[PDB]
RNA sequence: GGAGGUCAACAUCAAGAACUGUGGGCGCCUAUAGAACUUAUAACGAACAUGGUUCUUGCCUUUUACCAGAACCAUCCGGGUGUUGUCUCCAUCCAUAUUUUUUGGAACUUUUC
């Protein structure tokens, strides 16, 4: 499926998310999966206190992400 | 189906869990599963009490992992 | 800057990702990746990289009408003229591409198409020099030899991850027309012969590390890549993962469930050829023998497909292409394969201290390049460069250093050249760049003067950034040039332009030494006929425009011996004793090997600046070595090995401590040269038996005094120890049909070695392999002999690997064997005929 | 199925997640588990806006789908 | 309309990027002419004959004869394409209620602005 592939054509990029959590999450991302799965880097969170933090290495559960936003020129990509 | 995750690069290494409830863990990576159940051994709370356990943790309730040292 | 990018745009054939993706996906230091295409001749090499290019490119401007459809393989990266006329790749051409593969995730790919020609394994080290890994293509008809082992030998010796190509497999069964179960075991034969001579790693068609492909025809497989393709749709996913763990060695499926039992009940087949193998061959003969209205129902059928009529309306080779092309769709299975192979952390560090010592300090944040090759293209010379790291822009301020100078290791240490352009290698043409970042390959303009083949590039601001930084070692060729020239131009007064040239060629062949003699005569090395004739064309055509004098090819000869001494200064104050000895064979073959003594294998003597316990501990170990020799090992020279011997070492060693570079320096000074023809010197040890020195040494112990006296010495030892003369010797790689080999034997005979180390039958095909060995001197024309002889079957290959020096038949020293001019000379004395030639053009 | 889902493709959406939260924007890419991308996208949260660009959305965080205008040309 | 016409007429004829001029259409695109560079002279023709001039080899120092090399021009036998008029024949994407999405951790309450 598509939307699967074109967040694996992301990874490098920097990426912003939002989860079930509440908060969002910002950096360059290192590998994906089928399951949503991610693993980032120099991450900087951001709640909705608007507490930021960092974090040095990241993993995370797909089921628990709403949604992700992408880089801009990952729309001339081919589906 | 069954993508078995990439934790490989985190086993026996300290961590910094985040699970359901806003609770949660350190402990080092003892092993893992294709639902993201884990194991983990010399595990402290952290409530801010530090409180010394010993643990497995249920796949879905993971929110994310961490690392500690680079 | 902008108008040049707009007048640049146009002449390059554009593409259809885009370089703006391709430019954009840069940054990330994981993200893209550089490898390097290496494999003996006519491998398919060039037709690999043809391949990419034509799936990527929309075009394509070149091609002919005739080319496209079928019969002959267009050529990219074949941008010489020279190399096309002449047919065979000779000098190195990139292609940088924007790769997808299986996952949808495009990655940048820098392409190196390295020739595989013996003579030019140079171009392929300094491919290699930059590549992480290396595709090594191997014919399967042709199967491996003694270059494939020397190849991958290397590749892992530098730590490039090595992945394997089996190409012509249509040959296998169109040519010699095998039978499916034959072919496999074929295919598994070869397969077993690459693992052999790996250690550590045992690769096989389920590992992925082993790829199937006709690059004529149009098509490559790695059991992954057609599973998921035809296969995978018609089974649930979860089981066919496994299918493949289930598709290689002794695995048969009787009718819904496969047991590892030979093949009990009725027709059997492993499965390998039962879902792979056979409905090849029904490609191949459903296509060219079925009726072309029959071909139709089954691509429906079994792959979805349909043809207008106007593609049936070829011909059998051109018909053929394009199903296969059809059926099997870009070469995303090799892309994919490649991605998931290599792991930066393991290798990389390993590969970044081999040419640098391991170090290490102010990672980051610096600009690093390491140049390797140059590149004569349409405009200039370019120069091609390894993003170690940082960053690279226009007219942006650079320090560059060459190595031999590097090998040495403030004020005047650092010259600079500005960087002109940066551009991304696309095989005939350059696309226009601002900016280079780490893990690229580029092409630069003006950073050329400061270097003749390799050079290190670095940009320090930091005191102790620039104490860390460690200079990349000279890249070690392949093989020693040997082959001798001597060059005059026709008329005297064009010298100039001569030596101009000669300059250019070392720049742009890595093989060639360029030496000015006395007489103003030069002497070019290099590494066989082949490579010497393309240097004499390119110089009198592309270069210089002078008609030039050239020489019978000689070769360059050794000086040795076989086993007192008595010595006097100028200002007799001094006196000087040293022994000569043979070395052992063992240990001029450990010598030889470059090596940093891993393993089990025998510590190489340029690690003697680890402490001499350890370097004693070897030679006691691997020799029973003296102990006090072992100890008193004080240097190799530029070539073999000094000993202190004596008591008087006991009696004054401080004296003799500050007495030692002057000795030092002298003897790489001494061996270098030599008493007979001025020549280097091997297998021979030096041992101090006595040194006197002058009393009250009132700056009397000078250089001007024992440098010559010490070189005086070494000349009278090994003219007292019986020298004889060394000749080089190449191995002779010689592949023909068995009734051809009588010929092959005469040949041998009449060359004058006549030697031949193996004969090897070549399993699954109508070949030998016959290695033997050849004195180069007899060496001139060899090629064409068996050529010729053969009626056009069969061919050889020479090349210089072990680098052994064969005693010259004759004693170095006898006035009495000659006979006149003009006559080969006899065999009892090649060595006093060797001399007296040599003699005279020294003067 | 998913014969309806196609023809939706490379419209003009409004679509209403779990959150409460609206994204509007065309459709590019369609799943099996109702992931959609969507290009150019601007959240609502209600006298609000939000500029995102390239979402990704998951199946789990989505309520209903609504078509805002024809597809451009 | 279509195929075929051993029917003719009239044009051109290797390919490609880039410069200049003209014309048409709305700085861009298309056509034609000239110059330069590349391909290999991949071939307009998987064929290859004669003649002229200028040089260089032999000549009776003569030919409406030649010997066998070079360069420069020509002729001759053929080929392709477009176009225009004709002629004959024919028609006018998989199915999962038990941990990463579709058989729910939901439900509910209260305070602040
Ligand atoms: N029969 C057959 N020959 C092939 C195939 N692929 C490559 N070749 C051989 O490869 C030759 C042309 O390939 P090139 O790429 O030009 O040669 P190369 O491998 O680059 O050789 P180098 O330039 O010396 O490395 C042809 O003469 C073929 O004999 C194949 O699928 N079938």
């Amino acid at each position: 499926g598509i939307p699967v592939k074109l967040l694996n054509e992301a990874q490098g990029h920097i990426v912003s998310l939002e989860l079930t959590t509440g908060a969002t999450y910002r950096g360059k991302l290192v590998e994906s999966e089928d399951s949503m799965n991610v693993q980032l880097r120099d991450v900087i969170a951001t709640e909705p206190q608007g507490a930021v933090t960092h974090m040095d290495q990241i993993f995370v559960r797909g089921s628990q992400i709403k949604f992700i936003v992408v880089p801009d020129l990952l729309k001339n990509a081919p589906l | 189906m069954v993508s078995t995750p990439e934790l490989k690069k985190y086993m026996d290494k300290k961590i910094l869990l985040n699970i359901n409830g806003s609770r949660k863990v350190a402990g080092i990576l003892r092993g893992y599963d294709i639902f993201l159940n884990v194991v983990l051994d010399d595990a402290m709370e952290i409530n801010a009490n530090n409180h010394q356990l010993g643990t497995v943790i249920r796949g879905n309730s993971i929110i994310s992992l961490e690392a500690l040292d680079a | 800057e902008h108008t040049i990018f707009t007048q640049l745009k146009k002449n390059i054939p554009k593409t259809r990702y885009n370089r703006d993706y391709m430019l954009s996906m840069a940054n990330i230091p994981e993200r893209i990746i550089n490898v390097g295409v290496i494999g003996p001749l006519h491998s398919g090499k060039t037709s690999l990289m043809d391949l990419l290019v034509i799936d990527s490119h929309k075009r394509i401007p070149d091609m002919s009408k005739n080319v496209e459809l079928g019969w002959k393989p267009l050529r990219y990266l074949d941008n010489l003229k020279q190399e096309i006329d002449r047919g065979l790749s000779i000098k190195l051409n990139g292609s940088t591409l924007l790769c997808t593969d299986l996952e949808s995730k495009s990655r940048m790919i820098n392409f190196l198409d390295a020739p595989g020609h013996v003579n030019f394994m140079d171009e392929t080290a300094v491919a290699l020099a930059a590549s992480d890994l290396v595709l090594i293509v191997i014919d399967v008809v042709e199967g491996v030899t003694f270059v494939v082992e020397q190849l991958i030998k290397q590749s892992i010796k530098n730590n490039v991850a090595m992945c394997f190509v089996i190409n012509k497999l249509d040959r296998l069964i169109l040519d010699l027309k095998l039978p499916p179960m034959d072919a496999y075991l074929k295919l598994n034969h070869i397969i077993a012969n690459i693992n052999s001579f790996t250690k550590g790693n045992v690769f096989s068609p389920i590992d992925n590390n082993i790829i199937f492909a006709s690059t004529k025809l149009g098509f490559t497989f790695t059991i992954k890549e057609f599973v998921s393709y035809y296969y995978a749709h018609s089974i649930p996913s979860s089981k066919i993962d496994d299918f493949t763990t289930r598709l290689w060695g002794s695995v048969y499926y009787h009718k819904g469930n496969f047991r590892t039992k030979p093949f009990e009940n009725v027709e059997k087949y492993p499965t390998f050829v039962e879902f792979i193998l056979i409905p090849l061959y029904k490609i191949f003969s459903y296509a060219l023998s079925m009726e072309k209205d029959k071909l139709k129902n089954l691509l429906r059928s079994n792959f979805r497909v349909n043809l207008s009529q106007e593609a049936l309306q070829y011909d059998p080779q051109p018909f053929l292409k394009h199903v296969l092309q059809l059926i099997f769709r870009q070469q995303t299975g090799l892309v994919d394969a490649i991605t998931r192979c290599y792991q930066p952390f393991e290798l990389f560090d390993n590969k970044t201290a081999h040419l640098s010592i391991p170090g290490k300090s102010t990672p980051e944040g610096t600009l690093w390049a390491h140049v390797l090759k140059t590149v004569d293209y349409g405009g200039a010379e370019w120069s091609l460069v390894r993003i170690y790291s940082g960053l690279l822009k226009r007219g942006d301020t650079v320090r560059i250093l060459d190595t031999s100078q590097s090998e040495s290791r403030e004020d005047d240490e650092t010259p600079s050249c500005e960087v002109e352009e940066i551009g991304l290698l696309g095989g005939r043409y350059v696309y226009p760049v601002h900016e280079a970042h780490k893990g690229q390959i580029v092409l630069i303009k003006g950073i050329s003067s400061a270097y003749i083949k390799s050079a290190t590039l670095y940009s320090v601001k930091s005191k102790e950034d620039m104490k860390q930084l460690k200079f990349f070692k000279p890249l070690d060729y392949i093989t020693e040039a040997v082959f001798k020239i001597v060059l005059q131009p026709l008329l005297p007064r064009e010298l100039p332009k001569l030596l101009d040239a000669l300059n250019k060629i070392s720049k742009y062949y890595p093989g060639v030494i360029i030496k000015v003699e006395e007489s103003g005569e030069h002497v070019i090395l290099g590494n066989g006929e082949l490579y010497m004739d393309c240097l004499l064309y390119d110089l009198r055509a592309s270069y210089a425009k002078i008609e030039i004098k050239i020489s019978d090819p000689l070769t360059v000869f050794s000086e040795s011996c076989s086993n007192s001494r008595l010595g006097e200064e100028n200002l007799p104050g001094l006196s000087i004793s040293v022994a000569a000895e043979p070395m052992d064979s063992k240990m001029i073959q450990d010598l030889s090997r470059n090596t940093l003594g891993k393993g089990q294998n025998c510590l190489d003597i340029d690690g003697i600046m680890d402490n001499p316990r350890k370097l004693s501990k070897i030679l006691r170990t691997e020799y029973g070595w003296d102990s006090l020799a072992s100890r008193n090992v004080w240097s190799f020279y530029n070539g073999n090995v000094l000993i202190n011997d004596t008591l008087p070492d006991e009696i004054s060693p401080e004296l003799l401590s500050k007495y030692k570079e002057q000795i030092i320096q002298g003897f790489y000074w001494a061996v270098k040269e030599g008493p007979l023809a001025e020549e280097p010197i091997y297998g021979v040890q030096y041992k101090l038996l006595s040194i006197s020195v002058p009393s009250d040494v009132n700056i009397d112990v000078m250089k001007s005094q024992i440098i010559p006296l010490m070189k005086k010495a070494c000349y009278v030892g090994l003219l007292t120890a019986i020298p004889i003369l060394l000749e080089p010797i190449y191995e002779v790689d010689i592949t023909v049909h068995a009734p051809l080999l009588p010929i092959v034997e005469e040949l041998m005979k009449k060359r004058r070695g006549s030697r031949i180390y193996k004969t090897i039958k070549v399993a699954g095909t109508p070949l030998l392999e016959v290695r033997g060995q050849v004195p180069v001197i007899e060496s001139a024309g060899f090629e064409t002999d068996l050529r010729l002889s053969t009626n056009g079957l069969g061919m050889c290959q020479l090349y210089f690997w072990h680098k052994i020096w064969r005693k010259v038949p004759g004693d170095v020293l006898d006035k009495d064997a000659f006979i006149p001019k003009l006559k080969p000379a006899p065999i009892n004395s090649l060595s006093r005929d060797f001399v007296m030639k040599t003699r005279r053009r020294k003067g | 199925h998913s014969s309806r889902l196609a023809n939706l493709i490379d419209y003009k959406l409004r679509v209403l997640t779990q959150d409460g939260r609206v994204y509007i924007g065309q459709l590019m890419a369609f799943d099996k588990h109702m992931n959609l991308v969507l290009n150019e996208c601007i959240e609502e949260r209600v006298v609000e806006k939000r500029v995102l660009g390239l979402t990704i959305l998951r199946g789990e965080q989505i309520l209903s789908t609504v078509v805002e205008d024809k597809p451009l040309l």
